[PDB]
């Protein structure tokens, strides 16, 4: 193959190359990437429903020239005379003159209760908050309204209260968990109108010993419309540069004589699923609106992942020099054992909480009692797979230590012919393995430093966000660890 | 000094439907500062907000350097409700690429520039309040609170948003209340400098408890506190009179509640130990 045949200076003048594109890569999104997402804060207008609800919506509008009569505060209801039921939060997501467009292309809305603690009054040991919540959209200004979703969405109330419940202490807030509330998977219109209702009912408990609740917060998320156009621009600069090395990889493959080996068709596999990540599909979400993205984007990497890790422990197992031959998957109990059932678990949970949300925008599986046992199983049994894979590639990653120990001294007493071959093989393992090593290692290294640090930098005179160049240098060096997989272990002249 | 008026006249250009709500903050910080000292032998008095602007050196004490942070704290933390709830056009913004500053750092800038425009001069008490007006803005951006929204893969960590929240604005006047117990006396000029997030004053307070008309002292009597536990010591040390009257008031009683509302009550009679010190 090619990686065989190049000297020393070639391989090094294309690693460099290689190191060139990938610092092109972190420069890419640490000095022109805005944040890759943007976390904008709500506060719910607690507008009047003075009427009966007459099975017309109403759509009551926070701010604006039909806005809704409000009470700036709770406790303005006592003296108005005001029900639990006629209190409606209502929240417009683009806040005031400005307005969503597809370049943000997914919108995460939670809720942050503001509950007030009170002797008298305070949450039960299983507190469930059930809203009528009604969401709707809107192009243009001087227009009416369309419901998108209107269903009610019971959520579980972990409110803690860490400071004394003595009377000097009444009136602090409760220390409340976050409630997952909405994700939809395309920002299709350009206003959304979002009103919440909570219902009460002493009958049947709803909306029952809930607390004292003062204000309901909403925080919403999106992509940040700059971050999304450089991903863009990444992927399609990425897409042919990778289709066009895959297809010379095949190419060459499918002009020798011999069939190819497993190693070969896990490459092009392996180039395969990086082309169908790269495939920049996310363009077509800015003419048309598709909630199914976020699925597909999230089916994409799940299966590189999978195949990843398959190419992993293939190419260890090939590697070793033992009296097996070990092409012809039909054997690969260690590939397809841990790394197939883990890949289907969290496919059926991502179908069970992404899929879901594509009907129910609102729905989590985390509300039901069996649905997040279920979920959590479903997760466990990943985390067991994944470990289990580790514990198989350490495993081999030994046996493929010892086997080169124990070849290495019988290498000098060979034919220097199926010699330079053994040590060929050795080199190349050795190789590839410490450039997977390095990789992973820079991988989890950024991964943690985003992870810890607030997201951008003040060394010079503009602020550098490494919070979207760790995206785009992962996608970068994986992009050209596929490049470099299927460039030297190519069929060469 | 924080008043509407003030705000009007002494105030910045092209921020002008905001006035209103600058001088509705400040009141915000001076309940929360009367609050806050309620208990004290100086209970954060009106008085010591119009009438505190001249003598400034017999008003440099280090009750109005708590006035200063809890007026500008309170005139951020009223903005950024304001633009939160969208009571504002365009709080921070560019919008399509980038996003927009969350709407604290506009909530700061119009507390910034309505609050250190009231010190026409620059002398060592005008660096003061200038001082003492930043420290409070910082308190509230110290107390702010941080959460996380993991929204990966699957819902995984790989990216996470993180974003900050404000806390309620008893947290802050309990911060500030701290800052306040330890507070820096200047010497001549506000020579060395001093912490950013640090009161600081340059007089040293007044016998309070005496009374004197013309210092603005009301004095300590005929004032309610509480025995069991911070008066006593104030009130025996300063005023020959405790007068335990143990008179009865008439309060909320057995109610039942929802997450809110006007709701069924009663009239509830309980005798009660209140006192009035001296
Ligand atoms: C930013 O966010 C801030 C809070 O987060 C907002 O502050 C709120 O601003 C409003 C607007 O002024 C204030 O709330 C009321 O303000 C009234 C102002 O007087 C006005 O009165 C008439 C209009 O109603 C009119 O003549 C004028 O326009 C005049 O300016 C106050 O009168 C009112 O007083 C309240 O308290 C009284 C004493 O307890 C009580 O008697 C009053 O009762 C009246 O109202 C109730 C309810 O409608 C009736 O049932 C009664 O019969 C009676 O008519 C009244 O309850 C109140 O202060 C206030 O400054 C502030 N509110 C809060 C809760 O903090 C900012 O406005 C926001 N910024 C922007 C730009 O929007
Ligand atoms: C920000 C950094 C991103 C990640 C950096 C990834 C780089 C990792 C470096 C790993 C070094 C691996 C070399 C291990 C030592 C080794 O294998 O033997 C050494 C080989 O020494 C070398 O010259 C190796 C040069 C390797 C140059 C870097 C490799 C880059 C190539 C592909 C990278 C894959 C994508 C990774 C991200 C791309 C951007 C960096 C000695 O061999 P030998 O003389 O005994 O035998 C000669 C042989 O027959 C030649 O024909
Ligand atoms: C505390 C421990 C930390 C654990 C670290 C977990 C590892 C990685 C966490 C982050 C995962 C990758 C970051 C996400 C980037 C990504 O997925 O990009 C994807 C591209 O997918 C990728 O190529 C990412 C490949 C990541 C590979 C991780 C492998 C790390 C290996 C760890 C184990 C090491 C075993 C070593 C074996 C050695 C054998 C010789 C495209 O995104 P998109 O276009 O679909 O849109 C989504 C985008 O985010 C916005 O829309
Ligand atoms: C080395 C493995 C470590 C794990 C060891 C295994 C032992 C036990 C596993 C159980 C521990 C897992 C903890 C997960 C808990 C969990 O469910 O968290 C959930 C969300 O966590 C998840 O959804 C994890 C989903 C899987 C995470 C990785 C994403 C998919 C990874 C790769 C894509 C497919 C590759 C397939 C490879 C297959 C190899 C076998 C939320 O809990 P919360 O409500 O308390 O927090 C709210 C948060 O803000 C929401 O974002
Ligand atoms: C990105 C996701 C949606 C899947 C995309 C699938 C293609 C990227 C793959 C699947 C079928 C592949 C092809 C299968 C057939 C071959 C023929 C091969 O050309 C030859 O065999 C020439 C034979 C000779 O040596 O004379 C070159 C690669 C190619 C086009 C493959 C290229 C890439 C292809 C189109
Ligand atoms: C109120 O405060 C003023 C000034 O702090 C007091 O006036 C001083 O009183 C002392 C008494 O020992 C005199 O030595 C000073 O000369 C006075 N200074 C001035 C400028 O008059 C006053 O006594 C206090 N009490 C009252 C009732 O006014
Ligand atoms: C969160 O749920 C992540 C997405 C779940 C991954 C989707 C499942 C894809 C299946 C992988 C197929 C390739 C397996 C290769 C082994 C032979």
């Amino acid at each position: 193959a090619i990686i065989e045949n190049m000297s020393t200076k070639k391989l090094c003048i294309v690693g460099g190359i290689l190191l060139v594109f990938q610092i092109i890569a972190f420069l890419v999104g640490g000095l022109i990437a805005p944040g890759p997402t943007t976390a904008v804060s709500y506060m719910s207008v607690k507008c009047v429903d003075a009427r009966k609800n007459h099975h017309k919506t109403k759509w009551f509008v926070p701010w604006g020239p039909n806005h809704c009569d409000k009470i700036r505060d709770i406790e303005e209801a006592i003296p108005r005379e005001i029900e639990a039921n006629d209190i409606v939060f209502s929240v417009h997501i683009p806040l005031p003159h400005m307005e969503m467009s597809p370049w943000f292309q997914f919108m995460l809305f939670i809720l942050q209760l503001d509950i007030a603690f009170k002797l008298n009054n305070q949450i039960r040991e299983n507190a469930e908050v059930s809203m009528d919540v009604s969401l709707a959209y809107r192009d243009d200004a001087f227009a009416e309204w369309t419901e998108m979703a209107h269903e009610r969405v019971p959520r579980k109330l972990k409110c803690t209260f860490t400071s004394p419940k003595t009377p000097e202490h009444e009136g602090r807030y409760y220390e409340c968990d976050v409630l997952p509330f909405m994700e939809i998977g395309s920002v299709a219109h350009k206003f959304y109108l979002l009103n919440i209702r909570l219902p009460v009912n002493e009958k049947k408990k709803i909306n029952v010993g809930i607390g004292e609740i003062k204000d309901i917060r909403l925080v919403g998320i999106h992509q940040n419309g700059g971050f999304t156009k450089v991903w863009f621009a990444m992927k399609t600069f990425l897409t042919p540069s990778i289709f066009i090395i895959m297809v010379w990889y095949w190419r060459r493959i499918t002009m020798m004589s011999r069939p190819p080996v497993l190693l070969e068709k896990v490459i092009f596999a392996l180039g395969i699923s990086m082309t169908f990540i790269n495939i920049p599909v996310e363009w077509f979400s800015i003419g048309f609106d598709w909630t199914w993205m976020l699925l597909f984007g999230d089916i994409r990497q799940g299966i590189f992942y999978a195949m990843l890790l398959s190419f992993w422990i293939i190419f260890c197992g090939e590697h070793m020099m033992d009296q097996h031959e070990r092409n012809h998957i039909a054997g690969y109990w260690k590939q397809v054992g841990p790394i197939a059932v883990g890949s289907f678990c969290l496919f059926i949970f991502d179908m069970c909480e992404r899929g879901v949300q594509l009907t129910n925008p609102f729905y989590s599986i985390w509300t039901t009692d069996i649905g997040t046992e279920l979920a959590m199983a479903f997760i466990i049994v990943a985390g067991i797979c994944l470990c289990l894979y580790f514990l198989f590639l350490c495993f081999m990653v030994f046996q493929v230590f010892r086997n080169i120990s124990g070849k290495q001294s019988s290498l000098p007493a060979m034919s220097k012919v199926r010699r330079l071959h053994y040590e060929g093989l050795i080199f190349r393992f050795k190789f590839l393995m410490l450039i997977t090593l390095a990789c992973a290692a820079m991988t989890v290294i950024f991964f943690i430093v985003s992870q810890v640090t607030e997201g951008h930098w003040k060394w010079g005179g503009v602020t550098v966000q490494v919070n979207s160049a760790f995206f785009t240098g992962i996608y970068g060096m994986w992009n050209l660890y596929v490049f470099a997989l299927m460039f030297l272990y190519a069929p060469s002249h | 000094a924080w008043s509407v008026n003030n705000f009007l006249i002494t105030g910045p250009k092209a921020y002008l439907t905001y006035t209103t709500s600058v001088a509705l903050g400040a009141q915000s910080g001076i309940e929360e500062c009367k609050f806050q000292f309620a208990w004290e032998r100086w209970n954060c008095p009106e008085n010591a907000l119009q009438l505190s602007t001249h003598n400034r050196l017999r008003s440099a004490t280090r009750e109005t350097s708590f006035i200063h942070a809890i007026s500008s704290a309170g005139v951020m933390y009223i903005i950024t409700k304001n633009c939160s709830m969208g009571d504002f056009e365009n709080c921070g913004c560019g919008w399509i690429w980038g996003g927009c500053s969350d709407n604290v750092e506009f909530g700061e800038r119009i507390s910034k520039l309505f609050v250190d425009s009231l010190e026409k001069g620059k002398d060592a008490r005008a660096l003061m309040n200038l001082h003492n007006n930043r420290a409070g803005r910082l308190a509230v951006r110290a107390t702010m609170k941080r959460t996380c929204k993991c929204h990966g893969i699957s819902g995984s960590c790989s990216i996470q948003t993180c974003w900050l929240q404000l806390a309620e604005f008893r947290e802050m006047g309990d911060y500030l209340k701290a800052k306040y117990d330890q507070a820096l006396k200047i010497e001549m000029d506000k020579f060395l400098p001093s912490a950013e997030a640090e009161l600081i004053f340059l007089e040293e307070s007044p016998d309070y408890c005496t009374c004197n008309s013309s210092l603005g002292i009301y004095g300590t009597e005929g004032r309610e506190c509480l025995q069991n536990r911070s008066c006593g010591r104030l009130c025996t040390e300063c005023g020959l009179q405790v007068e335990e009257r143990k008179t009865e008031v008439i309060s909320s009683c057995n109610c039942k509640f929802q997450w809110c509302c006007t709701v069924k009550c009663d009239q509830c009679r309980h005798v009660v130990s209140k006192y009035y010190c001296a």
